[PDB]
């Protein structure tokens, strides 16, 4: 019969050297794996929005349980969890008057309102940045929840031009810091957050922490000297040649912070294969800044080097990527696909099939549950019959149970967002998202910059 | 019997996550610690434990202070049970009432322990946390070295007792169903010469590719001769035979096709095979972007009903039918892989055009329905497409035809789950719309 293969969950790190794999849980026993001393905060909003954010920030350094206490741990508290103070006292606050709000939404064409706001936003940081020595750790944009209704997105304009600038930003919508106060036309919340109260602080905590320099978790058992180097294509859509494409490398190492490599915007899309292939002259230039980035940050080269695409691989961009690979380093091209229609259902229960379940198709090809149903949670990472991913080593050789292996390791890196884990490994995680961050400012030449300047 | 496990008395559930979360944390600092939660196996007599606990080794008594648990006759009980030692151990400070409850009146407190001093966490856990260390240390407790490394063998053991995998096979169904046989040959005909130009490969009635100069299928020389009259003269020595084994097997390269081309052609034909087949088995057709789906019609069924599954049904003022598209795979096996989908109608007849409306509802009734309702869906609707008790076949030729196996391809994994006790499986749906919104 056709035989399948289990991943072992892997652990993720915490302080002390505690390895653990629900980074709830780890998080709240043992704290985050280096520790900051505390949180400056910068709000960027309206008094009301002021008010929402430190009621909020007060009442989080208080106990918050969730209704299932079993899928979703409750919050213990910010000092009681990371062991720093994110005092809403200490908080430097740019009071956006709604004038300025309005003023800009007048505006018919979204792409003025959002650039307009979005640089509204801008300029209050920068200057409470530049002009002071206020060494505000992030700044947290407490936006209205219209203001993303209405404004392509606020997200990843600000993200690029905040980019050009290198500062941590944090954005929350009013709805999501104070949903009790905004209301239906029936007198319940637009959205009940009330059974996932611990929940949502959980994500909001980690997030807050991960932009502050503190790094939550990190991989435990990862091998020495091994980069995962994750492209990421997005054509720009008002260029005159179809082919114009927007490239980028996201290292990742063991710690699972992230550096991102801007890359040439050049005729990479091909669209009769609908696929994204870049010259030898940019995978040169791009392997050769993730390669030297590497080595100044770790004084020797990769070991190995595994670079996870959406699509496949050509022959000379390969040949290309190759010839700026160290004879040590080991070149791997790894394929991952969540198209691929393979449903495996269970015989008896409602409840689907465990994640880490994997189908080894062949020597260099296989599928790999990371959607599914998590036992210790007792729940699943969607609601829906999991989707298998397919994990194919397109060039290069390698192992594929090792590939299955750091897949999913590299899924367990999400500090944006605190659960069990995650679908997509973080390589290709938010390959779309700082594929928008980068084609909204490509003039802009961006130095190496991490997570904390893109997610 | 030596007093170092600090005794921590709480409600089981109304103060067991508090008192989880500070047992362990005392722990980690090397402090001693004895409760009820780091106990797995507790039963009638964990009580007597208690109470051996309690007098004979607790240099402290801190106990969570709730309405809920100042209110359960047990925690008074075990107040006694600690004044009584208290007064043996005259200490005083033994007892450290710890103020978990934020709508808590002092006054509710027991006579018994109205007066002692309390560490407060009602504030926060973090803030009671450092006064409670600090009135430990003034009291001159023992404590070891610090070894978060216990609390972490204490959580996984205990917390996580029952909650891992277990070394156990599962079968699991898929939505692959294995291809039996294939035609012997595949043939390709110089038709061109004899069909006129512009003609259009998917009108023939039998699977037909073009591909370079030729037509290629598992039908015999004389089949498209209704469509194509002028094949009536085409020349049997002119069509090229290839085994079609070899195809599979990926043995047969050659100048004139290579396999990887030979093998997407088999895909073709069989993709084409599966449409006019379904075509012929009565269902009814949603036209999706790349493929097409195949749903019933509400009445078309036994009380929409085959195999004793609902296959149409109703869902607020719309009608959903479970459909099924099918896609061909040769490697790594030669597969019919069909998928699941849920198509709309304003009364069972007529289709929403608003692909929105279906998008929205696909995504509501999907997470409506669970493992099985997939499942039986599935597999009902192909038990249905079934001509024997094995199998269904494509119409590739008149004397040709393709079977494909009714029931799914399984995979056997050597690890399996335990089911949970509660299913929040809805709460979980409701939860995860709230995480679209």
């Amino acid at each position: 019969m056709k035989e399948l293969i289990y991943i072992h969950e892997p652990n993720i790190l915490f302080a002390n050297g505690q390895k653990c794999a629900d980074p709830r849980d780890g998080l709240a026993l043992f704290g985050p794996f280096t520790k900051i001393y505390g949180i400056k905060s910068g709000v960027v909003g309206t008094q009301y929005g002021l008010s929402i954010f430190k009621n909020y920030i007060n009442h989080i350094q208080k106990p918050i349980y969730n209704a299932n206490n079993i899928t979703r741990p409750m919050f213990p508290g910010f000092e009681a969890v990371f062991g720093c103070k994110w005092d809403a006292d200490n908080v430097v606050f740019k009071e956006v008057t709604k004038e300025e709000i309005e003023k800009i939404l007048y505006t018919e064409s979204n792409h003025k309102r959002t650039y307009d706001l979005v640089s509204l936003f801008i300029n209050k940081i920068i200057t409470a940045n530049k002009n002071e020595d206020e060494k505000v750790d992030v700044w947290f944009l407490v936006i209205p929840d219209e203001i993303y209704q209405y404004c392509a997105q606020f997200h990843d304009q600000l993200k690029a031009r905040l980019l050009e600038h290198t500062i941590p930003t944090q954005i929350l919508r009013e709805s999501t810091l104070a949903w009790r106060d905004f209301k239906n036309k029936f007198g319940a919340p637009k959205r009940d957050f009330s059974k996932i109260e611990g929940h949502l602080a959980w994500t909001i905590s980690t997030a807050a922490f991960y932009k502050a320099g503190g790094k939550p978790w990190k991989l435990s058992d990862i091998r020495s000297g091994v980069c995962y180097l994750g492209l990421v294509y997005k054509q720009i859509e008002k260029s005159s040649n179809p082919k114009n494409a927007c490239c980028a490398a996201q290292m990742f190492l063991d710690n699972g912070d992230g550096t991102v490599f801007k890359g040439e915007v050049g005729p990479w899309y091909n669209q009769e294969k609908h696929e994204f292939h870049l010259n030898p002259k940019e995978a040169k230039a791009l392997l050769t800044q993730a390669l030297n980035s590497y080595k100044e940050q770790n004084g020797v080269f990769p070991k190995e080097i595994f670079i996870h695409a959406k699509t496949k691989f050509n022959g000379q961009e390969w040949n290309a990527f190759q010839e700026v690979t160290p004879e040590g380093t080991n070149l791997v091209g790894v394929t991952i696909t969540k198209t691929k229609p393979l449903k495996l259902f269970k015989s008896e229960g409602n409840y689907p099939i465990m994640r880490g379940n994997a189908f080894i198709v062949n020597e260099r090809s296989a599928f790999l549950w990371t959607v599914g149903y998590v036992p210790k949670t007792e729940s699943t990472l969607s609601m829906e019959v999991p989707n298998p991913i397919f994990i194919e080593i397109n060039k290069g050789e390698a192992d594929i149970e090792q590939v299955l292996k750091d897949v999913l390791a590299l899924t367990k890196l999400n500090y944006n967002a605190c659960i069990y884990a995650d679908g997509v490994p973080v390589t290709l995680r938010f390959a779309d998202k700082i594929g928008e961050i980068l084609t909204a400012s490509t003039e802009l030449k961006a130095p190496p910059l991490a997570f904390k300047y893109y997610i | 019997n030596a007093r170092n496990k600090i005794f921590i008395s709480h409600a089981a559930p109304d103060d067991n996550d508090f008192t989880k979360w500070l047992a362990l944390k005392l722990i980690a600092l090397g402090y001693e610690v004895w409760c009820d939660v780091l106990f797995l196996d507790k039963g009638a007599d964990f009580w007597k434990v208690i109470d051996k606990e309690i007098r004979e080794g607790a240099i402290k008594f801190l106990l969570a202070t709730s309405e809920i648990a100042i209110k359960r006759d047990g925690v008074l009980k075990e107040i006694a049970v600690a004044e009584k030692v208290k007064k043996q151990l005259k200490d005083d400070n033994f007892i450290i009432p710890l103020i978990i409850d934020e709508n808590l009146s002092y006054d509710d407190l027991p006579p018994e322990i109205i007066r002692l001093n309390a560490v407060d966490f009602k504030k926060s856990w973090a803030v009671g946390l450092q006064d409670l260390l600090k009135a430990l240390d003034d009291q001159k407790v023992e404590k070891n070295s610090p070894d978060p490394d216990k609390s972490n063998a204490l959580y996984q053991q205990i917390f996580l007792h029952n909650k891992g995998i277990i070394e156990r096979e599962e079968i699991y169904d898929s939505n692959w169903f294995s291809i039996l046989s294939f035609p012997k040959e595949l043939r390709f005909h110089d038709y061109e010469k004899l069909m006129p130009k512009g003609f259009d490969v998917r009108e023939l009635t039998y699977p037909a590719v073009r591909y370079k100069n030729y037509l290629c299928t598992f039908a015999w020389e004389y089949d498209f001769m209704h469509q194509l009259p002028k094949t009536e003269t085409y020349n049997s020595s002119q069509t090229i035979r290839i085994p079609t084994e070899e195809i599979l097997s990926g043995k047969y390269d050659s100048p004139f096709i290579g396999n990887f081309e030979c093998q997407r052609l088999i895909v073709q034909l069989l993709n084409k095979a599966f449409e006019l087949r379904m075509k012929e088995k009565g269902v009814r057709e949603y036209p999706m972007s790349n493929k097409m789906g195949y749903w019933f019609e509400k009445g078309k069924l036994e009380k929409d009903k085959f195999n004793k599954v609902l296959l149409v049904g109703k869902q607020k003022d719309k009608h959903w039918h479970f459909g099924i598209s099918a896609a061909g795979k040769l490697y790594p096996f030669p597969v019919l892989m069909i998928s699941s989908h849920i198509f709309f109608t304003k009364d069972g007849k007529e289709l929403i055009e608003s692909k929105k409306i279906q998008h929205a509802a696909r995504r509501r009734q999907g997470k409506n329905w669970w493992n099985d309702d997939w499942r039986n869906k599935l597999l009902a609707f192909v038990k249905y497409l079934s001509d024997d008790e094995n199998s269904f076949y494509l119409e590739v030729g008149s004397e040709e035809k393709i079977y494909i196996s009714n029931e799914p391809v399984q995979f056997v994994g050597k690890v399996s789950y335990n089911m949970p006790e509660k299913n929040n499986l809805k709460d979980e749906a409701e939860i995860s719309d709230l995480n679209d919104l």
